[PDB]
């Protein structure tokens, strides 16, 4: 884009101005990306189906923030699409499993549990939308898709676990609440993930049984919550999944019994199984579980302390009036300047969960404190973009119940004066211009149960 | 067998138009007194938000209210005697309105309660706890005590003797409950809390005593995927305000969605409710889409140690 001509003088002013073992992380991307790229690429062959190379590689690419270095890549350039799509049919390969000893079948496993670990977090960091493809033919459905949309309870969302999904049968899951019982697997050169996976759901509903009726020996279940995190510890997780479902519809004095598994489940790490790369695998479910398991230890106050990567979670007062809150964050980002990427989350729960007409509602009699025309014109441009948040519903409810509640009485247009009037015209016209030639997830979630009558509001007449 | 007594009607008064129509609720006393409202638009605000009152005898002498209001009632009820009003509507704006002198065509209210930016879901008196048994079967008993013989339900928290306390309670719209009682002096007690640390939208909700002076209360977030939660009332005034304990009952879900054929359908709540006020233990609950609407009861009985279940059902019906 650039000619070296113009590059070279700007180079010697460069060296002037700055004449007046810490690697920055720039050139760490920048020889990141080729090896983003051709890990990308063979993963679609999978080292020519030969995981001994894929295993040596995983090894050695292992260091600090090294699935970091390509999410955020992948994410910078839009291919973590791709990235959830290939390995998608990845865990559609390992989840059935071939003939294998035990090595190459611990290999298999790995491959179960790593890409796993690779994509946990792009769903509790990311969205839930960059991972399905939500196009599938066939009734060959990926399990990590079925997974994805019943396994994790999120902030804004929690499970509904009465569904026959929840509970696919009965038989087989006392095979696996029996088989725990016994001893270590050592059964998984051909086990089925997938169907291992759900029967675990219900497996954890007859240990909370037996546990609460006390006719087992607790050493047992110490044993047996000490065996699934020996050797391959997604059980585990499955384990604590469905427990965690299982919180919600309980009562608060009903919720802490349960938890001595689950504080057994994710606590200390258990050495003497280490199958290879076991110490960081512990660590990077961590922050799987810690987002996971949120919305209960919200409610919940007990700990489990797994071992930051917690962003954006929950900073607000429990009982105070959302009003005042919401109010006075916008006069502190005018006089800043600038909005603050810490303030978008702030406002994403707000608007989320209030309902839009009354947001409107306390920020147009805000509008009317003004007489400087630069002074109401920054928050225009400030609320141009915060209408811009969710655009295709203000250029409808602006419209729609505002502007005749602009107009209907006599005195209310006293306030629609030289400054506030010109600059809500323009508001309304970068909208209006917008909405003709037509930004989260949540806003893709917010409008899809809602049905509304528009001819009973507007029956044009 | 069914009659039509009459129809009363104003001269340039009907056919509104060009509004966002509402539902309505109405009223009714003790007394012969029928309170009612209708949604107009004709250049004012006030005609939504207006009272008429009708005495049996004479339908044209009718005494007009003018509730001035900043939100359009929703929910209209009178008092057990024909003594108090309320009129209900979003974020507060709650009066008293007591009869003025003995006269057909004279009300005033003083008094009332307002909550700033939380609309309100479901709300209720007190209870009196005076309650008589009708017995048609005891047409030959010849006698008043028979046919008519009192049940005693026990009256809600009685102070200074037998006489249950004067109040009512309020849920609002989201994680948040008032409660404001009438002293025997000219005061008024008024306390609001959270109802638990789960604050959010309620669609609809309900209120219903129990035998004791305790209040089981309803929950519809209307998002079609929540639990409906029951929450339990403990009136306890420790020396200077009525400190409310809350707790979770054994709550319920849903039915017509778990046969995978059709769950989608009838995606959002319309109706939750009691049978009856005062009893917390038969509820309805009807999902109404642009079509057609389905009911549902749901039953307390003990087998969970509070199992709601379903009772009956018609062959069709349209959009209630």
């Amino acid at each position: 884009l650039l000619s070296e001509a113009s590059v070279n003088n700007l180079m010697a002013k460069r060296k002037a101005d700055r004449e007046h073992n810490i690697q920055p992380n720039i050139q760490l991307i920048l020889r990141a990306e080729p090896t983003v790229t051709n890990i990308l690429k063979t993963m679609d062959a999978d080292h020519s189906k030969s995981p001994e190379g894929l295993l040596g590689v995983l090894g050695h690419m292992l260091s600090g923030k090294s699935l970091d270095l390509l999410l955020a890549a992948a994410a910078a350039t839009g291919k973590l699409k791709s990235f959830a799509r290939k390995f998608i049919n990845l865990n559609e390969f390992t989840t059935y499993g071939s003939e294998e000893s035990t090595k190459p079948a611990s290999v298999r496993a790995l491959l179960f549990d790593i890409s796993f670990l690779m994509l946990c977090h792009v769903a509790q960091t990311y969205g839930s939308e960059v991972i399905l493809s939500e196009s599938r033919t066939g009734a060959e459905v990926p399990f990590f898709e079925t997974w994805m949309q019943t396994c994790m309870p999120e902030e804004g969302k929690i499970l509904n676990p009465d569904h026959p999904c929840f509970r696919p049968d009965s038989t087989k899951v006392e095979s696996l609440v029996a088989l725990l019982n016994n001893s270590s697997e050592m059964k998984l050169v051909q086990m089925k993930w997938h169907e291992a996976c759900l029967s675990i759901s219900a497996a954890i509903l007859e240990i909370l049984n037996a546990w609460e009726n006390g006719v087992l020996a607790f050493e047992s279940i110490q044993k047996i919550t000490d065996n699934i995190k020996g050797k391959v510890c997604s059980l585990a997780v499955c384990a604590v999944a469905w427990l965690v479902a299982h919180v919600r519809m309980l009562g608060l004095d009903e919720r802490e019994k349960s938890l001595q598994m689950i504080r057994q489940l994710a606590g200390p790490l258990f050495s003497e199984n280490t199958l290879q790369f076991y110490n960081e695998r512990v660590v990077i479910m961590n922050s799987i579980l810690e987002r996971m398991c949120a919305d209960v230890l919200q409610q919940t106050a007990t700990q489990i302390k797994f071992p930051d990567t917690m962003p954006y979670w929950n900073l607000l007062p429990p009982k105070r009036p959302i009003k005042e809150v919401l109010t006075d964050i916008f006069a502190k980002v005018l006089e800043k300047g600038w909005v603050d990427s810490r303030s978008i989350h702030i406002f994403d729960t707000l608007l989320h969960m209030g309902g839009v007409y009354w947001f409107c509602n306390n920020l147009i009699k805000e509008l009317l404190k003004e007489t400087r025309k630069e002074h109401t014109l920054r928050a225009v441009e400030l609320l141009y973009s915060i209408f811009c948040l969710d655009m295709q519903q203000v250029t409808l409810v602006l419209l729609g119940h505002i502007l005749p509640g602009l107009l209907t009485d006599s005195s209310k247009w006293h306030s629609l004066m030289d400054p506030p009037g010109t600059a809500l015209a323009k508001l309304a016209v970068w909208c209006a211009l917008s909405s003709y030639s037509s930004a989260s997830t949540r806003q893709k979630k917010r409008h899809r149960e809602d049905i509304e009558d528009y001819i009973s509001l507007f029956p044009l007449d | 067998m069914m009659d039509l007594a009459y129809v009363c009607e104003w001269e340039k008064w009907s056919k509104s138009t060009h509004c966002p129509s509402v539902p309505l609720a109405c009223a009714w006393s003790c007394r012969n007194l029928i309170a009612f409202t209708m949604d107009l638009r004709s250049d004012d605000q006030d005609l939504t938000r207006m009272i008429h009152i009708l005495d049996t005898e004479h339908p044209w002498d009718l005494h007009s209210i003018p509730s001035e209001h900043h939100e359009a009632i929703t929910c209209l009820e009178w008092d057990q005697s024909g003594s108090r009003l309320l009129s209900a509507d979003a974020d507060g704006q709650i009066k008293c309105w007591s009869m003025a002198d003995h006269l057909a065509n004279s009300w005033e209210s003083s008094v009332g309660s307002l909550v700033e930016g939380d609309p309100i879901v479901a709300l209720s008196w007190l209870h009196n706890g005076v309650k008589l048994a009708l017995h048609v079967e005891k047409s030959g008993a010849s006698s008043f005590g028979e046919k008519f013989s009192r049940v005693k339900f026990s009256p809600s928290l009685t102070l200074f003797g037998g006489k249950p306390m004067e109040g009512w309670i309020a849920v609002t719209v989201s994680g948040l409950v008032t409660v404001s009682l009438l002293k025997p002096s000219g005061q008024v007690l008024t306390s609001t809390e959270s109802l638990c640390r789960l604050r959010g939208r309620v669609a609809l909700a309900d209120i219903a005593f129990t035998g004791g002076g305790n209040i089981v209360v309803a929950t519809a977030d209307g998002s079609s995927a929540s639990p409906v939660q029951f929450y339990k009332v403990c009136v306890s005034v420790v020396s200077e305000k009525c400190r409310i304990d809350t707790e979770i009952l054994p709550s319920l879900f849903m039915r017509c969605t778990t046969d995978l054929n059709r769950k989608d359908k009838f995606p959002a709540i319309t109706h939750l409710k009691f049978l009856a006020r005062d009893m917390s233990e038969q509820v309805l609950l009807c999902a109404s889409s642009q079509t057609s609407s389905i009911v549902e009861c749901w039953s307390l009985r003990k087998e969970t140690i509070l199992k709601w279940r379903i009772l009956s059902a018609t062959n069709d019906l349209d959009r209630v």
